RNA sequence: GCUAAACCUAGCCCCAAACCCACUCCACCUUACUACCAGACAACCUUAGCCAAACCAUUUACCCAAAUAAAGUAUAGGCGAUAG
């Protein structure tokens, strides 16, 4: 009659892996572009001159 | 309930491994070799066993009369106790008279 | 035919979260049917020089393409888009590639989207936007 | 010292010297409040009032007028998932007052300014966590779950 | 209900028990007539203290350091370092003989000696 | 001061700090005894140092600066620690020939097993010794029968031992027969 | 494979050693 | 310290980490993973190595290896034979999907020889001067250790010693004199305390 | 479709072989795990009974140092059960 449910998880960070690791996280991908591109407006238009 | 949803792993048995194919080897060591070797000499296990049969009120019999100096203590006492009860039981319980 | 084992190798891991999450229970029916105007590289740019052992370089690439579009929901019933009726798209997609990296390859990484770009094609169901909801002491104000 | 044989003594014996002492004490802060010149230690179970006098005057060079100890018990009422108790270790505190009428208070070791990083700090695996979350937006409510990395 | 698997300290028992059991730390004194207790200045352990004024020692190393090896002492080594060179100078003098080696270093007896060696009589 | 259990006022809220490696065994060994007795108390004074800071990282509820500098004394303690031993254990050897500083010897208990029994020191001798008397260094004929049964208890912990590694050995030749080729 | 070599009656007297206790009395008297 | 359950399953995560026990408790006891016995004279992969993948999604590719475990003999490739994962995902967010690599065991992967990017065998053998080196069986050539960066991170070409750092003129400085003295006597000369009270016998039993 | 149901190891058993363990520091026969004072206190001695004899009262197998055989033989025994 003492037993008890398993209930014992506790919530925990994803953002960081553990501290003091040689290894490290390999990206392949950079999260953003480095420098923002801004086409010039009207571009649409220059769609049908081609020339 | 009871009986296993998935099927076990295949039991691979290597049927000419070296203790399948040699088996039986020398078996007429004694017919064939001028009867200066024995079968039953061949035969490996307990010392109160080798080359000799009899039911469990004799095999532990003879093994406590041949390795009884060497058993522990508690298995001792235990073999001294099944001793006691198989003569109870094979001499004083039964069917047949 | 969500081939994501084979589409990771044509988009970046940032990319691939905008494509599929949204598509998770959702039928897509997309096709090229013309092309209008050859694609153009607009604009190349790399980065910084052993930022973290790694040097990146990206490609914007101009496309200007007819596509068709056809997305159906969780029970097959149409949610967006015409299957018939093709419509002219433009859009700037921008390329990487992880130029240390031997094995590494130009993958698509995101898609340009310009401030005076037309509003995209509204979607056959309508919606509400419920207001601000209000516990009885508070009062609302307009 | 602790875990050694000290030498017996009789009368007219040396005295008593010990050059290493493996003794560790650590300075704590108070739960309670306390009086200016009192300065709360915790010390070993083997360490007295005697020996912790002379190690404060000996060591930190620092005049002790008055000590006093005491024994804090620790909780055995933690059970592991075996239902076996776990025993807290017990340690003794200690409360020294400064003899000729200084004031000790105990330091705030963690300010929160110098916890802030005045410089400049830029994690590789942070910066693509924060780029993109600023980048991506909420799905718009007028366009009803449809995907918007289609651009038709 | 006594709980017979938990440490017996001097907290647990009624007031005899609790006095009398104690928590390790070395006596200093004793108890005469009346329940006074006279503490004896000789049975407190003295701490001697060093000056450490310009000390260049300090409790970290640098690691620009070379990696020497480890070898710990012996007696063999010991005696090699400390009374072989004596032992060769009158060796080569000829003024050697074993009733004087008392005057090498040797301790023929322990006895009369502030810090004997076996037994120990003095702390770490 | 009391200035001395606490890191330099600077260092306070710093989430790393430098620190060097620690003294090993044989940089100790270069050292005099009055060189290492100097150094003994900079380690503990330090040590006090990083146990207060420990204690308040509990208290506030924040993760210790750097816990690896308490490695680093404690381990440079133990190896200073070694070094002054070892060089009064190879003293005693040279003027006394013990082994041992507490002297000490082989005895059997009232539960008849083999003890290494530590000589404590006493005023008087051990015949007058009240409490000493009462203690019994000799075991009667009762025990003999509990030392065997201590054996062969001890025989099957092995036995059980021995036969499992063999049992593991065999199995493990199933998945990786390379290994016996 | 290749059959093991046959178990054969070792000739040639057995001499146990009279300072074993695992000796049998009766392997150590004149009649053997 | 260390405290492990005779059956504890090594995992990615480093023992004694916040997700290592969750993901393995004190209390789970689960089917302990065979493992090959492996001399740790005959291992022959080390950290910064490069390795060619024999078998997996990506064979015959060649990367640099970042961490190894000899518990089960495990390899990780930076870059190589990796899956996709959601970092950092909390409710509101889906998350940002990166590459997560996956172990591989030292028969899947295969040295390369320094001068042939081609996956070879090596066996240990002895120089003239008596240092241990792994050659290649085929083309044998001296293949040395990478060098790979310290577990503590300190880099001592990039080190400056700090106020409770011993220096190196003072931490090789021999002071040591070999004498026939205990330190408590050295010490009390020079310290001056005299004691002319004599110790008395006390009986030891 | 809930509760559940399934799993393969952990380890163990019987043999063979070989005669096993116990000083890192400190504490531990007093109220064990307790630094530190006149003791004199000292160990050894048939097992029984259940049970069988259809009760029970004499009696009733219990390794004593070589497997086999002599042999369940000579003997013993309310000349009974049984023992040998
Ligand atoms: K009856
Ligand atoms: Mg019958
Ligand atoms: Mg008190
Ligand atoms: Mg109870
Ligand atoms: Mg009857
Ligand atoms: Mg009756």
């Amino acid at each position: 009659t003492e037993k008890e449910f398993m209930q014992h998880a506790r919530k925990a960070g994803l953002v960081i892996p553990p501290e003091k690791s040689d290894r490290s996280i390999h990206l392949a991908c950079t999260a953003g572009i480095f420098d923002a591109y801004v086409p010039p407006e009207g571009d649409a238009r220059i769609s049908s001159l081609s020339k | 309930i009871g009986i296993r949803l998935t099927l076990p792993p295949p039991k691979v048995v290597d049927r000419w491994n070296e203790k399948r194919a040699m088996f039986g080897v020398y078996d007429n060591i004694g017919i064939l070799g001028n009867f200066e070797k024995h079968p039953k000499e061949l035969i490996r296990g307990p010392i109160w066993l080798r080359g000799w049969k009899g039911n469990e009120l004799q095999r532990c019999i003879r093994k406590r009369k041949m390795v009884g100096s060497r058993m522990f203590a508690d298995d001792l006492h235990n073999l001294n106790k099944r001793i006691r009860y198989l003569y109870k039981h094979f001499n004083r319980h039964g069917k047949f008279r | 035919n969500s081939d994501h084992d084979r589409l990771h190798t044509l988009v970046t891991e940032h990319c691939f979260p905008d494509m599929t999450w949204d598509i998770k229970y959702k039928t897509v029916r997309w096709s090229f049917v013309e092309s209008l105007e050859p694609s153009h590289v607009v604009q190349v740019r790399c980065s910084s020089m052993m930022n973290q052992g790694n040097v990146y370089g990206q490609i914007t690439v101009r496309m200007h393409t007819r596509q068709t579009l056809a997305i159906y929901d969780r029970f097959g019933r149409l949610m967006y888009g015409q299957e018939d009726v093709p419509k002219d798209v433009l859009e700037y997609v921008v390329f990487e590639k992880q130029l240390t990296n031997p094995y590494g390859s130009w993958r698509m990484h995101t898609k340009i989207v310009p401030p005076w770009a037309p509003p995209k094609q509204p979607i056959l169901k309508t919606v509400m936007i419920p207001g601000p909801q209000l516990k009885p002491e508070e009062e609302y104000e307009e | 010292a602790r875990n050694v044989v000290y030498p017996l003594y009789r009368l007219g014996g040396p005295q008593l010297r010990v050059f290493r002492t493996n003794f560790f004490i650590q300075l704590v802060r108070p739960g309670v409040a306390q009086p200016e010149d009192t300065v709360q230690f915790r010390i070993p179970m083997e360490m007295t009032r005697v020996d912790l006098r002379n190690y404060l005057e000996g060591i930190y060079n620092v005049p002790v007028a008055a000590v006093r100890t005491r024994v804090q018990h620790g909780s055995n009422k933690r059970r592991d998932h075996r239902n076996v108790r776990i025993k807290k270790p017990d340690y003794k505190v200690a409360y020294v007052q400064l003899a000729h009428g200084q004031t000790f208070t105990f330091p705030d070791l963690f300010p929160e300014k110098d916890e802030s990083p005045e410089g400049s700090a830029a994690d590789d695996l942070y910066s693509m966590l924060e780029e993109e979350r600023q980048q991506r937006q909420s799905s718009d409510p007028r366009r009803g779950g449809v995907p918007s990395w289609f651009g038709l | 209900g006594a709980d017979r698997m938990s440490k017996w300290t001097s907290k647990r028992g009624p007031r005899s028990f609790r006095g009398r059991k104690g928590r390790g730390a070395k006596g200093i004194g004793f108890l005469t007539s009346g329940w006074r207790f006279v503490q004896i200045k000789e049975m407190v352990p003295e701490f001697v203290v060093p000056d450490l004024t310009g000390f260049k020692l300090k409790p970290y190393v640098s690691y620009l350091a070379p990696e020497s090896e480890e070898t710990p002492l012996t007696a063999a080594q010991l005696f090699s370092e400390a009374v072989a060179p004596a032992i060769e100078k009158d060796f080569k003098d000829g003024t050697f003989d074993p009733d004087n080696l008392e005057k090498y270093g040797f301790e023929p007896t322990q006895e009369g000696k502030l810090f004997q060696l076996y037994p120990r009589n003095f702390l770490r | 001061g009391l200035e001395e259990f606490f890191d330099d006022p600077k260092n306070w809220g710093q989430e790393k700090v430098k620190s060097g490696a620690a003294w090993t065994c044989q940089q100790l060994r270069n050292k005099s005894n009055e060189d290492l007795h100097k150094l003994w108390y900079v380690l503990l004074k330090e040590r006090n140092m990083l146990l207060t800071l420990e204690q308040e990282a509990k208290r506030q509820r924040l993760p210790m600066p750097s816990p690896e500098r308490l490695d680093k004394v404690v381990d440079s303690m133990d190896a200073l620690d070694k070094v002054v031993q070892e060089r009064e254990d190879a003293l005693r050897l040279l003027q006394t020939g013990q082994e041992r500083a507490r002297p000490g010897a082989w005895r059997r208990d009232i539960f008849g097993r083999i003890i290494w029994h530590k000589f404590k020191q006493w005023v008087i001798p051990w015949h007058l010794n009240k409490r000493y008397n009462r203690k019994r260094f000799f075991a009667l004929p009762y025990v003999d029968h509990f030392l065997r049964l201590e054996r062969e208890k001890r025989a099957r912990i092995k036995a059980r031992k021995e036969n499992l590694e063999r049992k593991k050995a065999k199995i493990l030749l199933k998945k990786f027969p390379h290994l016996a080729e | 494979y290749r059959a093991r070599p046959p178990p054969r009656r070792r000739p040639g007297p057995r001499w146990p050693d009279p300072e074993d206790l695992l000796t049998p009395r009766w392997q150590l008297g004149p009649r053997y | 310290k260390v405290t492990l359950p005779p059956h504890y399953r090594y995992g990615m995560s480093p023992p004694g980490s916040v997700a290592d026990k969750r993901k393995n408790p004190p209390w789970i006891r689960r089917r302990p993973v065979v493992v090959e016995p492996i001399s740790d004279e005959d291992w022959y992969l080390f950290c910064g190595d490069t390795v060619e993948i024999l078998e997996g999604k990506d064979a015959g590719k060649q990367g640099k290896v970042v961490q190894v475990i000899r518990q089960r003999n495990w390899v990780v490739v930076g870059g190589l034979n990796t899956h996709y994962r959601y970092i950092g995902k909390t409710m509101d967010y889906r998350g940002t999907m990166i590459p997560s690599e996956a172990p591989l065991l030292h028969r899947q992967v295969k040295l390369v020889d320094p001068m042939d990017r081609k996956p070879t065998e090596i066996e240990w053998r002895f120089t003239e001067a008596g240092e241990r080196v792994r050659v290649s069986t085929r083309s044998g050539r001296i293949i040395p250790k990478p060098e790979f960066p310290r577990a503590d991170g300190i880099v001592p070409e990039t080190w400056i010693d700090g106020p409770k750092d011993t220096s190196v003129e003072d931490a090789l400085e021999r002071t040591y004199v070999p004498c026939l003295k205990t330190l408590q006597e050295e010490v009390m000369e020079a310290m001056g305390i005299k004691e002319t009270r004599k110790y008395k016998k006390v009986y030891w039993y």
